């Protein structure tokens, strides 16, 4: 019966969600719980870099009004 | 961590490649009143790993008349480009997001036509050269409409970055609009992966050309490449035209639906293969240059006009 | 760099396979049609290029000129196709 | 729907471009302030190394005009941290 | 006309193909929104708007962004 | 020589807050502090030499600093919630956070009275008159 084709599809599927969940949590871990900034245009890289200089060395650390 | 991510994208995809083969050998089976492979392993799950090991062990044969590089470069290039094109894909977050992402996918696909050309010249037997020349032609032709169909899309997306479409398709799939091209993207995706309705690249009844002189490890690498592509192109359909629901709070329902739509459209080309006879070489090009290219070029203009007079010019960025 | 890292793993994975694959085991076909296609292909491929900047050009303040230009390009090439059809070309 | 969605998006495109428009003046004051510092800091080191140099003023515009001239990224960091240099040159392309 | 008919039923792609070619060559000419594209895109502010000195001889320029003077995009709003 | 200004001459306080924070309040900073901002900018453009317009620049940071101190005094909690949600997004897009935005914007219209500038009305060119003489011979043309 067709249901036997499912085992194979399942294994494919599980192996196609891993990548999307993986890439989207190894980003939120490396960037400090905040989505990796996407610097499409320089302004953004500038702002990002500015952030680095503002604190520690990493941009993800984010200083606030209390600074 | 980046490597971890590199591994998370390539290893799973490769495993998915393997099981697609199994799934192709069971869905085609049940459609043809047969169980398909279930005896090796449980329900045939170990079947893809089994022939992989048989293929690598069997002696790779270097024909007396064969280049030894345009022969080994060709499968390496085929696997390298196909696995590479999974690098910049929104799921929803891309591993390496590139501002000109779709141009990367179009360019990387284009390079695979060489592998066919190089393998055909390398074999130095008539069946291989005739097959390669027709093949390169098919692939290249189905690139000209393939590219124009994307340019129509982009102009309604605003950018070349595949990441933008997740924000373009937050209210409706790009199938509703632009369905006429989806179909034409789907048929072109069927040609570029040399799948059935368009499998003349390597017709079996016709020239049993691409892998004629390729056995064991070289056979496998292209082989792997084709199937990974089979997925990738289907996945590009599932981002560009069928936009999976995106919620910024939970990113995986995007990937969960990406999983569901990709599998169904991957299932569709499996279903297409069993259902249709293969087109003639000229019948194939007759479709693209006569039936599709005039439709695509005109609908291309409609997609430069729809934005302007409907005051809908898309926001860059 | 991030891309370079990914790509070299990509080549490495493929070279690894072929290497194991080779290590674990231990004249005149010509039709102008084919050449003609290749040519047409680039004439179309070049046009694809002149059409690729259209996403950035959409945002151009002119707009009228943009479309007037783009429509002329698509129409003149399509006529090229038209004559290709009319002539034996595209009739293999 | 596409017409309405992109019109909404375009309004948003306007709402955030203006947000930087407002933030730019501060950045301009900051950039310049920091830029000059890099030039000057390089002057200190410049003098330190050019003093021994025979009859070589510490620094002189290769261009005789007295107009203010932006320094090349190469001038600003060439003698600074090589890593800093690299970041400026190929940093954005490699992004993050 | 008659061929047109058969053409609609035989070789029914070109017909559609041309039809679109034209409809895209017409809608822009006749539409209540075509004008907006050159405006909506014109308005989008990408490059900083540099302020002019106040000779004090200009009543048109708004002295402050929020002033009741100057350009407005309420046309963009409620579009 | 180069007459590059000295460090002590260019050592002034700055906001030094995460890009997001500036962004979150940007719309109101473009509002409460453009009088001086513009001036610095007009100085900057017409007198191509930044070195010449440095002073105006110190005024810029300062005006903003208090802008922040006032925010710190009132509706600070709101602002804190708005920036944190705004920062999480990768492009720090404004529309993901509108509920948090409404609070702070509403509050500053109760406590500080300041107003969020309507779509536009910040892009429009401004007229600011400055004592600094319209630099003649900018470009130091010969
Ligand atoms: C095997 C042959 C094909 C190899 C796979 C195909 C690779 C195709 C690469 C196309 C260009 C990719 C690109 O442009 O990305 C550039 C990347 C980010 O740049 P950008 O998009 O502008 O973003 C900036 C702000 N975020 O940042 C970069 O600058 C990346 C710079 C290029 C990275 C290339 C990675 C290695 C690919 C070449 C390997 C050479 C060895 C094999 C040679 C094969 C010869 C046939
Ligand atoms: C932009 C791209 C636009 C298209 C570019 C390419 C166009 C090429 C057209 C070639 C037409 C001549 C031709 O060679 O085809 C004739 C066709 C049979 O074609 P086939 O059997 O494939 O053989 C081809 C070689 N003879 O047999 C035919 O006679 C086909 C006839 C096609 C035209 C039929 C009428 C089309 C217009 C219908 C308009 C209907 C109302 C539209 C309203 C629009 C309002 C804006």
């Amino acid at each position: 019966m067709w249901f036997e084709i499912l085992p194979g599809l399942a294994i494919m599927g599980v192996c196609l969600v891993i990548p999307g969940v993986s890439t989207a949590y190894i980003h939120k871990f490396t960037n400090g719980g905040k989505e990796k900034r996407v610097a499409r245009v320089q302004y953004q890289w500038y702002l990002m870099e500015r952030d680095r200089r503002i604190s520690g060395v990493n941009r993800y650390y984010v200083s606030k009004g209390l600074e | 961590m980046f490597f971890i991510n590199i591994l998370t994208l390539l290893v799973p995809i490769l495993i998915a490649m393997a099981f697609l083969t199994l799934v192709e050998r069971k869905i085609l089976g049940y459609m043809q009143l047969r169980k398909g492979p279930n005896i090796v392993g449980p329900y045939g799950i170990l079947q893809p790993f089994a022939d992989a090991m048989k293929l690598f062990m069997k002696e790779p044969m270097r024909p007396l008349t064969t280049s030894m590089s345009l022969f080994i470069i060709a499968p390496t290039l085929s696997l390298t480009l196909a696995l590479s094109l999974w690098v910049p894909l929104p799921m929803p977050h891309p591993l390496i997001n590139l501002n000109l992402g779709i141009l990367f996918i179009l360019a990387t696909s284009s390079l695979s036509v060489y592998s066919i050309l190089w393998s055909g010249w390398a074999s130095n037997s008539k069946y291989s050269l005739f097959g390669a020349l027709r093949a390169v032609a098919q692939t290249i032709s189905y690139e000209v409409t393939m590219a124009i169909i994307l340019l129509s899309v982009l102009l309604m997306n605003g950018s070349y970055s595949l990441q933008t479409l997740i924000t373009t398709q937050e209210h409706m799939w790009l199938l509703l609009p632009a369905w006429p091209m989806a179909m034409m993207w789907f048929i072109s995706t069927l040609a570029e992966t040399n799948r059935a309705p368009f499998d003349l690249t390597e017709g079996e009844s016709e020239l049993v050309g691409f892998n004629v002189e390729y056995a064991a490890g070289p056979f496998a690498l292209f082989f792997m490449a084709e199937y990974t592509n089979i997925i990738l192109m289907n996945a590009l359909t599932t981002i560009i035209f069928l936009g999976p629901l995106y919620y910024i709070n939970l990113p995986e329902l995007y990937s969960t639906n990406f999983m569901m739509e990709a599998l169904l459209l991957s299932s569709t080309f499996l279903w297409i293969r069993a259902s249709y006879p293969r087109f003639r070489y000229d019948q194939l090009m007759h479709l693209l240059w006569k039936n599709f290219l005039p439709l695509t070029l005109a609908l291309c203009m409609w997609h430069i006009s729809l934005p302007i007079f409907t005051a809908g010019v898309p926001p860059y960025m | 760099m991030n891309l370079y890292t990914v790509i070299f793993i990509n080549i490495l994975l493929s070279l690894t396979l072929i290497l194991v694959a080779f290590w674990l085991p231990q004249r005149l076909p010509f039709s102008m049609k084919f050449f003609l296609v290749a040519i047409t292909f680039l004439l179309f491929d070049l046009e694809i290029a002149l059409l690729l900047p259209l996403p950035w050009a959409i945002q151009t303040i002119k707009t009228s000129t943009m479309m007037i230009m783009a429509f002329i390009l698509v129409t003149i090439l399509s006529l090229g196709l038209a004559y290709e059809w009319t002539q034996k070309g595209l009739e293999w | 729907r596409m017409m309405r969605w992109n019109q909404e998006r375009r309004r948003l495109l306007i709402e955030d471009l203006e947000a930087r428009i407002a933030l730019m003046p501060l950045f301009q004051a900051e950039k310049d302030r920091r830029t000059l510092q890099i030039l000057r800091e390089n002057l200190e080191e410049e003098a330190i190394i050019m003093k021994d140099v025979p009859n070589w003023k510490v620094g002189e515009s290769v261009f005789h005009t007295t107009r203010w001239v932006p320094p090349l990224i190469g001038e600003m960091y060439g003698l600074r941290t090589k890593e800093e240099m690299s970041n400026a040159n190929f940093g954005f392309t490699w992004y993050t | 006309s008659a061929f047109l008919k058969n053409a609609w039923a035989k070789e029914p792609v070109l017909v559609v193909s041309f039809s679109v070619w034209g409809l895209a060559i017409i809608m822009p000419m006749i539409s209540p929104y075509t004008k907006y594209a050159s405006m909506i895109n014109k308005a989008t502010p990408y490059n900083y708007p540099v302020p002019v000195r106040d000779d004090g001889n200009m009543p048109d320029v708004p002295s402050h962004p929020q002033d009741p003077l100057g350009p407005s995009l309420d046309w963009l709003k409620n579009l | 020589i180069v007459e590059l200004p000295t460090l002590e001459e260019l050592k002034v306080e700055e906001v030094k807050v995460s890009s997001a924070v500036l962004k979150a309040a940007a719309h109101h900073y473009g509002a409460q502090c453009d009088k001086t901002n513009k001036e610095f900018m007009l100085c900057r453009w017409e007198e191509k030499d930044p070195r010449r317009c440095l002073k105006e620049g110190k005024l810029v940071n300062g005006c903003a600093l208090n802008f922040f101190r006032q925010i710190k005094s009132h509706c600070a909690e709101p602002f804190t919630e708005y920036w944190t949600c705004l920062d999480y997004s990768n492009m720090q897009l404004f529309r993901h956070c509108r509920q948090q935005q409404a609070k702070f914007d509403q509050c500053v219209l109760d406590k500080l009275g300041w107003v969020r500038p309507d779509l536009g009305q910040l892009s429009k060119v401004t007229k600011v008159k400055t004592d600094r003489p319209l630099p003649e011979n900018p470009y130091h043309s010969r």
